[PDB]
């Protein structure tokens, strides 16, 4: 009827994917073993009898993360062929994961993703998760997009990645992986969303009521954003928005696809008792500089794209009043090139809460996806970090010895420089 | 022919509070406001007294 | 008798179509399972206009539902009144259109057009006499605008004689739901100018305002928003469905209202509109209806006619009333506001009476008129189109579907011609 | 019947309120205990027995000033709930008084203010008092106005605030809190009156004959102005003005809403016997810049218009004989686009004196409230001072640490520049 397929690369993608599929099973009323105790065809397939199977494939170059799913409670759901595990990881090396080791398993992975698409008739879309800092996430994602771009042509390829934080970091060679990855996604990706763990920690602490979050809580927040995005394809609504609708609306050009995400309300399960959180309340909360999951300054970032997906008991008039009120604010400056600048999706299905979770039981919620020029601020931070290490040739020997040519560094450097020039040109008035 | 109109039953049942129940509160409050407006005339008559 | 074929396109068209066939079923008294459980033989005079009869005492409406994705169709396939709808009438694709007008017209509209045309021809030649087509669509771009105008052209090629009356919901020119509106709306008008006979413009913003001011709804649902539009459509065709003291069909309306072939866009309104509580205290008479009809807040198009001038005006009525009262009210409203009418057209007000009123209301009316106030809507979308075309943003999606930018200039040139024609005829 | 609620914020607001309620007790003839030895309902509530109670709220984030009223003579008059005191003041820091400490007590006061409105049948609006340089006056004042704007909407929120003096300054960080407060008031406030201490010191020395005044003497002069403002509501009079009549005539222009204040005759009790004090005399005294409650010269700019209020013996035609001469004065620059500009109000209740006071028993008196482009002179001085700190970032670290985001500093600066553009654009002529 209409079908979606997901791929998860790296431990960040697999662990995020773990949280997502528990969210869907609770939302769709499917036990972990896969039997019922509708929309199912969008994400799940019926294998005869009374068992279901998810439309997902989990890939990593190390067996630890995949074996965790194999040992966990959710092992009964997944198909053993969907769980593909390598032998040795990329060791945070883009060249190692792109040429030496990624090419060993690339052919096997492409077979399974194409094979599962044969059962998937009404297909338009892919979901891919990346960890930009990790070598496998950036390196394998580049090769995977290169193959999928030519094998399938005009198909909606959407990615959900984790952007490196401006100051928080866990790998010293992270800037090298990000720039080389950015050089390949900028041509092979239709539209990819990014979040940074620094703002995720900040939002989880101020608005949410967690003193010391782990990766599990952060994955749950990401899963709610994904669930809101896919709500239109699964449930009826006054304004349903398709995958192709997002691609047309959000981007004004080819290389400016990168949007930012915002979700409201993000109030905790305890403090939420006091507030009704009407349409005007949640709409105002979205545009707060603190509610962004990307640590970027909205003051420097003009807006020329917005998408307001509401979930729950919502009336379109209240959206019309709320959006009109938002446009009157002087601080939120849209670009001259975007009078309308809005997509709205209203759906009558409320969000879902998970036992042992952290979010509140809100009756209505709204997820926000917008494109702003403030992302060019993060590109300069990554560019300067890359320039400092490459000036004295900090880590050239590792990538060179793994089959990568030396001249590729200036090529990606020039590719990033062109992107920043494009952002300044587009943001400028005329 | 169920699923949409059942959703419409669900959708109008949620609107029911933005519907009817908004009206019961306002016309009841208007009735009480008339009882208030008339003691205004009584109290302004007291101030006239 | 005198038959009309109804076509519904996309998300907006199917939702309005569901509400429309609800009201039509209530008018004729058709049980949603198909059995006739009405109360008057007068419903059976012209039930052939909108319905075919199936053996066994069941009626199938002349409704064809069209989309590129099954989401709206799965919504309507169980709908509320959809069991009347014939299962083979459902035609749908397997792809979200994406609201790229070039995509919806050339990439996927052409593939489906052959199938829809044959489905259309099935009902077209199954009637004793087709007289006109009815199309409900929105100017979004994917299926309502792109595919809708394509089918309008193909139906014009097939049936030059018949009346292609289309209902259009224009993107709301303060807040609306996609950035690519100026492109899609500009192209849609270009096709609709030459190929369509009657175009009705309805704005969502004015629909919100009417619900607040007159209906006193705290939050206007899409359900009631579509209900008012369904009432307008039923009133338009009510003259053909029931007798009256002075009849007026679609062709009578088209000849009277349209002075020149291009200037044929119409603003519509309805009366009486009353809140759920205060209807008991209202003394509903013909002057009351006339006051509501010509009131600037009952017009569901967000373009104040007082800024411009009127060219033609039409009035429909439902119920038993005196003809002299209607004639006197029309003469009074014409002479009282001579500053809003053209000098070279005397008797600018048309009138019509229907015998049977709608259910629930003892007396009702419908207003359709033509004015130069439409210059604002075209100018607004043109200025938006000029900005986006100047920056040439968002055009890469349309280029990938094979639409060349020279077509946009033609579409703007046509609108600029239409704007100039409206400007000069005001003098 | 018709009522007004007065709320006071900061030390300045409290001690100004102490003077104002002293005047009301004498004027209506209510003993400090609340008993009697009419318009009472406008300011007081008749609780039965023999007692009344003011409709006032006193708010400060530190107990010293409020406990003075609690231990003072007037303590029995006030309701203990009305006296709200915090634990530690905002330390003249806008961020501390707005985000960290202000939000600790904001919801406690709003319940207290709203509870008073329940007993208040014919409520018209509010009177609010500030000190711009103070931390609680600005930080908590901003937070209070933002809430009250959405709590009540279409109610006239009039303000009477103490501006920083052109040269006299007691706080170094005074320009910082002033500009950050300006952005908040300019939108939410209906109208805000303007006074400063430096002009008060000069007037209290010249017209009133006092060598060395204190804050006590300055507060009583403020007390007379608010009484003449409220005189039309309370006592009889041929022409009355209220908060659907003051607001429209005085400051219609969306962001030009800052007026200036004056009072006449202001003269010592010794010398008042030697003059006759006609309506012409006191009216002519108002228009001299020396009498301005704000140290800005109207000759530098242009008068938009005025609003004059007379009390006591004043005779109607005598007013229009005095004010017709005003136009003949060339120095009073009325632009041709404001052609009428002289809202009138006459009340028969004469001014009231206070034991140990500084004013005479003048039989008739007049109060003046006008908007002029000369106030743009005051804004320019504040703007120039702020840039000198902010170029070298003289005090940013204090504000950022207390929850304030640095992005607000240029935003409030941008708003003031737009306000300055508005005043210059109004001064334009066609
Ligand atoms: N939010 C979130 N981020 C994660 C999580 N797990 C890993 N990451 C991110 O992943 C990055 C580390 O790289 P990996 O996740 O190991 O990516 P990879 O594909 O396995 O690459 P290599 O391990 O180097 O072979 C860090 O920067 C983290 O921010 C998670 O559970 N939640
Ligand atoms: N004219 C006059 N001004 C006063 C008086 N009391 C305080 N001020 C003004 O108030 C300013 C100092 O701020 P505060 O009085 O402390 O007001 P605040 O909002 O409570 O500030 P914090 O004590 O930090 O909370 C001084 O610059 C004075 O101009 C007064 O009695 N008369
Ligand atoms: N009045 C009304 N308008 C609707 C309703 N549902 C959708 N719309 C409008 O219809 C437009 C979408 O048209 P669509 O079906 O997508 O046309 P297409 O993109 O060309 O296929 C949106 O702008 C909505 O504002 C409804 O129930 N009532
Ligand atoms: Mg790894
Ligand atoms: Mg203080």
């Amino acid at each position: 009827m209409r079908e979606v397929i997901s791929i998860h690369v790296g431990q960040a993608g697999v662990q995020i994917g773990n949280g997502c599929w528990e969210l869907y099973c609770l939302e769709h009323g499917i036990q972990p073993d896969g039997q019922l105790p509708d929309a199912f065809n969008t994400f799940f397939s019926e294998t005869g009898a009374g068992k279901h199977v998810p439309r997902a494939v989990f890939v990593d170059l190390e067996p630890t993360v995949v074996d965790e799913v194999r040992t966990g409670t959710y092992r009964q759901l997944f198909h053993p062929e969907q769980l593909i595990s390598g032998k040795e990881d990329a060791a945070n090396n883009y060249a190692r994961g792109h040429y030496t080791v990624g090419k060993e398993i690339i052919d096997l992975t492409l077979d399974r993703i194409r094979k599962l698409a044969d059962q998937c008739t009404g297909l338009q879309g892919f979901l891919i998760f990346h960890s930009f800092g990790g070598g496998t996430g950036a390196g394998f994602g580049s090769l995977l997009l290169e193959r999928l771009s030519v094998d399938y042509g005009k198909k909606s390829k959407l990615e959900f990645t984790v952007y490196p934080s401006p100051q928080v970091s866990t790998a010293i060679v992270e800037p090298y992986n990000s720039i080389l990855a950015t050089h390949s996604m900028i041509d092979h990706s239709d539209c990819a969303f990014m979040v940074d763990n620094e703002a995720l920690y900040d939002l989880c602490r101020r608005a949410l009521d967690i003193e010391r979050p782990t990766y599990t809580n952060l994955n749950r927040l990401i899963g709610q954003v994904v669930s809101s995005l896919t709500a239109s394809l699964r449930f009826d609504g006054a304004l349903n928005v398709d995958f192709t609708e997002f691609q047309t609306n959000l981007v004004p050009y080819a290389r400016i696809h990168f949007p930012i995400c915002s979700y409201a309300p993000v109030i905790s399960a305890e403090k939420a008792y006091h507030e009704q959180l009407s349409v005007a309340e949640i709409t105002n909360s979205l545009f707060e500089p603190a509610n962004m999951m990307v640590k970027c300054d909205p003051r420097h970032g003009k807006y020329m794209a917005c998408t307001l997906l509401y979930r729950g008991d919502v009336v379109p008039k209240d959206v019309s009043a709320a959006v009109a009120t938002i446009k009157t604010k002087r601080t939120i400056q849209f670009v001259d090139w975007c009078p309308t600048g809005f997509k709205m999706g209203i759906n009558y299905q409320p969000p879902t809460v998970v036992p042992g979770g952290d979010l509140a039981k809100v009756q209505r919620a709204v997820c926000m996806l917008a494109n702003t020029t403030a992302i060019a601020e993060a590109w300069s931070r990554l560019d300067h970090k890359f320039d400092l290490m490459y000036a004295k040739r900090a880590f050239v020997h590792w990538y060179v010895g793994e089959g990568m040519e030396e001249a590729e560094f200036p090529e990606a450097r020039e590719d990033l420089a062109l992107l920043e020039k494009d952002y300044d040109e587009v943001a400028a008035e005329s | 022919m169920t699923q949409r109109v059942t959703r419409q039953m669900f959708e109008r049942r949620y609107e029911q509070r933005a519907r009817d129940e908004a009206m019961y509160s306002i016309y009841q409050s208007k009735i009480k406001a008339e009882q208030k407006d008339r003691v205004q005339q009584e109290t302004d008559e007291r101030s006239a007294l | 008798v005198r038959e009309i074929v109804h076509i519904q396109a996309g998300q907006c068209g199917n939702q309005i179509g569901a509400k429309f066939w609800e009201v039509i079923s209530d008018e004729h008294g058709i049980d949603p399972t198909g059995s006739y459980h009405g109360d008057s033989d007068l419903q059976l005079e012209r039930i052939n206009v909108y319905y075919n009869e199936a053996t066994g005492g069941k009626y199938v409406p002349r409704a064809i539902l069209v989309d590129l994705e099954p989401g709206t169709m799965d919504s309507v396939r169980a709908g509320q009144f959809g069991q009347l709808f014939r299962p083979d009438n459902f035609v749908f694709g397997q792809s979200g259109a994406g609201n790229n007008w070039a995509k919806g017209y050339y990439t996927e509209g052409q593939e489906l057009c052959e199938s829809i045309l044959d489905v259309i021809r099935k009902e077209a030649e199954s009637c004793d006499c087709l007289q006109g087509f009815q199309l409900v669509h929105s100017l979004g771009g994917g299926t309502g605008a792109g595919l809708g105008t394509l089918l309008l052209n193909k139906l014009r090629e097939e049936y030059p004689d018949r009346i292609l009356s289309t209902y259009s919901i224009v993107p709301s020119p303060k807040v609306s739901d996609t950035v690519v509106e100026p492109y899609n709306c500009t192209l849609s008008v270009h096709q609709l100018v030459e190929s369509a006979d009657e175009v009705f413009c309805i704005d969502n913003e004015a629909l919100y305002d009417i619900c607040f001011r007159t209906l006193k709804l705290t939050t206007p649902t899409y359900g009631d928003l579509n209900h008012l539009v369904s009432m307008v459509m039923s009133g338009t065709t009510c003259a053909l469905r029931f007798p009256g003291q002075l009849n007026s069909d679609l062709r009578k309306l088209a000849v009277n209202l349209v002075p020149f072939p291009r200037l044929h866009f119409f603003i519509v309104g309805f009366a009486p509109l009353t809140s759920r509580g205060s209807q008991q205290y209202r003394a509903l008479t013909v002057p009351e209806l006339t006051s509501q009809l010509f009131d600037n807040k009952n017009m569901m198009a967000a373009c104040d006619p007082r800024r411009g001038v009127y060219l033609t005006a039409s009035a429909h009525f439902r119920g038993r009333m005196s003809s002299k009262e209607v004639d006197e009210q029309m003469l009074n409203i014409q002479a009282r506001n001579t500053s809003y009418f053209v000098e070279w057209i005397p008797s600018n007000v048309k009138s019509a009476i229907c015998d049977i009123p709608p259910r629930g209301l003892k007396m009702a009316a419908t207003f359709i008129g033509n004015t130069t106030a439409f210059r604002e809507l075209f100018t607004r979308v043109d200025s938006q189109f000029q900005k986006m075309y100047a920056r040439r943003a968002f055009i890469h999606w349309y280029v990938n579907e094979g639409l060349e930018t020279v077509e946009f200039d033609e579409a703007r040139s046509n609108m600029t011609d239409l704007i100039q024609e409206y400007e000069m005829y005001e003098t």
